[PDB]
């Protein structure tokens, strides 16, 4: 049997999406609004749908944690989740399942490599609002189990030099568990790129004649990161994240972002655009990198 | 009208296992601070944590009560946090619309299931407030606002509870030095990370006891920095908009770490 | 014979597209802008590509004509493009060809259909800035040939009712033109969905940070609109057509988005979303019916 | 500052063939009209053109010389307008700038290759204007003016004219009714379209002539809707603005069909 990792996706997880979906998860009734990222995601999402994974790894960054990187570690959780900025846009009642072993591999090559790492065991743990509303994103259906990692405070605390040093050893550990698990799984960065935004309620939320990028500047490296990456020079757009991450104020420096790609070595792979958009100002992308396809998705034979 | 003042840690630690000997006398700290809270008859709590993130507009708690059961997103092995939480609604609700009055664009936050943050629980747990004796208006630590405008936010707090006649106990959620440890410790064995946040500590710590607000003042700014005081010692900032930046002197019931931080209970005597 | 009609596609023509591109034969040049919009034409692009088509035939909303429907008939044309309401963002070289063979199958089959139609051979004639930048946005190699289609007047001058027939006609006309005369084509119906606008750029016409929807409800219009052709709701949406044009001002009455399904006999097929965005508020979709992959392109 | 004022028809027809005994007619007296234009010896000549059309900013030709072979989008087939119009752009700058300071967002526009509309080429061509010895200054018809603003624009234009101390002939490029015939017809039998678009032409035509602005003013919005009039009459209106909507008499010195829909050459007098 042998590891592997199908694609991994750039998945934002706006809350007004959700919103404007109107699932029947969410308590709050919209009239609609932004169709095209929505539109954006249903593409993701029949490509995901098509793919059928094992299991969803997802780094998040509101979890957030001093000591080491966190993985959920109890098999069930539920729970209502509300989002504290935006309360009134979503407020969703969820129940899923953690792929505790694969959960607990991480953790341990996580170890192993010299990172932190802890297991969630508190059942009662609510999971956050962001891995809430990218798990909905891209899988409505919550028929896959799931792997949630926290986001270490070492980009903010230290410094994103370090921060990201840690994301990336984090990566090759993630990338080693699924292999050594034997486990096909997708990978979800859960991050926006430029983040200056809108300090106002818009009225009515779904007005979508008030959505628009938040700096000109901001929507510009937006474009410009992209461009690159669908172009698929990987290498030039990480070397242009700590610049990308100061002026744009982009939720890269979270880490997600270049954790999913340290899992999956950095391809210089073309990566399929499904759209890009703002919300609140904020530039959201919602891009894949087919491994597959590419032939990049086998990791080699598993253990036992 | 304000009646009371204090200052609390936002860490849980305390609260969670307080057989832990400076976090159980941390946590007796904060007990003392109630009964005093209680001693001066409030009719509402004035509070402010770190810990309530807000980026956009201003937020005021405006539920009627607010229960569940909360786990800590960094401290969740060491058990749960319950709370049935009372806001003073009234009170409250004129916050939310005195704030755009003083230049600061403000909402209610009223819904079943909202994310009280980890400081404002294990304080009404610890301290016997947010009850229906002790209702709290909660104002949120709005990551983009200054020392100054905390102040503000405040003292135009304190303002709308004069004017619904009622008394206040004014309640500052947060921690001291912020140099978490990064890696697993056994907890018997926590202490301040570095010498340099100890001595900060003992330092503003010193200048508070003195009530010497001038000193403390100019040092803060320095302290948040040097020290990496939780969320730039804003929820101190809060302290002094509602007493405007007076008071007499000060009582500090507790020093000690939680997980590296520094954390501290602090009676204030107007 | 096998004349087939690949796929049919709404294919706008805002020429800040193509004055973000940056092409040699635009004179402006950008920082960019309207990356999303571009994005989408860039699949409709490979699409086509993909496609091989003998001919692309294009309907404009800017070549408007009083006597009947006419066609462009001279073999090479070309030009300077410029745009009179945005000279300042295009002004563009071309030279295409022209599949007269084919312009004059689809006249006289519109004659006999009871429509007047007419050939265009005069040589010095400036194809419409429309049909031009449409033809940019999905074809930048100039390698195919067109024929131009002008949008008559019926629409404004009768009304929308009477207008759409005329266009309806000229669909199937133009079905029964590429049928006879064996042709592998690819339709183009160059409209925009709501027209509502702005008045004037911010000086930075690119500055994305001020681009957005014109109006809600022309917004709302255009989505519930796009929504129902990609659930193959084609009759559904032609039942709103007029109510479409009326509330959002759509410039799908500009001539026809009409001539095309009429052309493809209203296909309950599901349109497929390039992508939507907004330009100077007015609302672009770039979508596709694919024919072909259907089994509805041959004619025979 | 104005000295002369005319109304040319905008279709091409009379131009391109003559030999078409009524299409001659309004030919030769769109020349007639020339050689008066002449005769007044304007500096410049402030014109509008029903088939300039306008979407976003008022525009004003600002192009110093504007070169080329124009062919009509509908009359391609009778032959080629070739011109070579010159622009006073001093005062068309003038009016850019004087525009927004009488509510109109205005621009110019010069670009080699700009799109010249027929009607303005046409009358150039006939009326022997848009030389370097009458140069133009060229207002847009913009979708969205009012005759009210059209009106404004021509004020405003007359008034820059003024202090440059120019003598202004103004010229309005429209045509009369507009039912086009909708089917190919032989040209030697091109009439008006209708009895009613007729009767309407001569009726406001003959009210042109009494120089009864206050009638006129009173029909015109009627004629315009009832006998589908070129652009509203808003060339009209660009007269009577540019002459402070007063003025005496007027010879008709020409009217016939263009492909159903009605035109004629009217002399003012001022």
């Amino acid at each position: 049997m042998q590891g592997e990792i199908i694609a991994g996706f750039l998945a934002p997880h706006p809350p007004h999406l959700v919103y404007g979906e109107n699932p029947p998860q969410n308590e709050p009734r919209s009239q609609g609004g932004w169709e095209v990222l929505r539109w954006a995601y249903e593409r993701a999402r029949e490509r995901l749908d098509a793919m059928k994974p094992d299991v969803l790894l997802v780094h998040s960054p509101h979890w957030i944690t001093s000591v080491g990187h966190h993985f959920l570690g109890v098999p069930e959780l539920s729970g209502k989740s509300v989002d504290p900025i935006f309360p009134n846009v979503f407020r969703y009642d969820f129940s899923l399942n953690v792929d505790v072993e694969l959960a607990e591999a991480c953790a341990e090559e996580g170890r192993k490599a010299g990172l932190v790492t802890k297991m969630m065991r508190n059942p009662k743990f609510r999971v956050d609002y962001g891995t809430i509303t990218t798990l909905h994103l891209i899988r409505p259906q919550w028929d896959i189990p799931v792997v949630g990692i926290s986001a270490n405070n070492s980009p903010y605390y230290l410094n994103t030099k370090e921060g990201m040093s840690e994301m990336d050893v984090l990566g090759k550990a993630t990338r080693e568990a699924i292999r050594k698990t034997g486990r096909k799984a997708v990978l979800l960065a859960s991050n926006t790129l430029s983040h200056w935004h809108f300090h106002e309620e818009p009225t009515i939320p779904e007005d979508m004649s008030k959505e628009y990028p938040a700096t000109m500047a901001g929507y510009q490296w937006d474009i410009r990161m992209i461009e690159l990456m669908r172009q698929g020079k990987t290498s030039e757009v990480f070397k242009l994240l700590p610049q990308f991450i100061d002026e744009a104020f982009a939720e890269v420096k979270s880490g997600a972002f270049t954790w999913m790609h340290a899992a999956m070595q950095y391809p210089e792979l073309a990566a399929e655009l499904f759209g890009y958009g703002t919300v609140i100002g904020t530039g959201n992308a919602v891009m894949e990198w087919d491994l597959r396809k590419a032939g990049l998705s086998m990791l080699g034979a598993a253990d036992q | 009208t304000v009646v009371s003042a204090f200052l609390v840690p936002g860490t849980p630690l305390p609260q969670l296992k307080p057989e832990v000997p400076s976090w159980g006398q941390l946590a007796a700290a904060t007990e003392r601070a109630g009964k005093a809270l209680a001693a001066s008859r409030p009719d509402v709590v004035l509070v402010y944590s770190t810990q309530w993130l807000a980026v956009l507009d201003q937020q005021w708690l405006t539920r009627p009560r607010s229960e569940g059961v909360h786990v800590d997103e960094n401290w969740y092995e060491f058990g749960d946090l319950a709370y049935d939480i009372r806001a003073d609604t009234a009170l409250a609700e004129a916050c939310v619309t005195s704030s755009p009055l003083h230049g600061v664009h403000a909402r209610g936050v009223n819904y079943d299931g909202f994310p009280i943050d980890t400081g404002t629980i294990t304080a009404c747990t610890l301290m016997g407030i947010g009850t229906d004796a002790f209702p709290l208006v909660v104002g949120s630590n709005n990551l983009y606002h200054s020392g100054e405008i905390t102040e503000k936010l405040a003292a135009l707090a304190v303002d709308c509870a004069k004017d619904q006649n009622k008394r206040v106990a004014v309640v500052g959620v947060g921690g001291l030095s912020g140099s978490l440890f990064r890696e697993e410790i056994d907890p018997r064995e926590d202490r301040i990370a570095n010498e340099e946040d100890d001595k900060w500590n003992r330092r503003v710590l010193k200048l508070i006891e003195a009530g010497d607000v001038s000193a403390l003042r100019e040092a803060m700014p320095v302290y948040a920095k040097e020290a990496r005081v939780d969320m730039g010692f804003k929820h101190l900032h809060w302290i002094l908009g509602a007493l405007k930046g007076k008071f007499s002197g000060a009582n500090v019931l507790g020093y000690g770490p939680s997980y590296g931080s520094g954390a501290a209970v602090i009676e204030f005597r107007l």
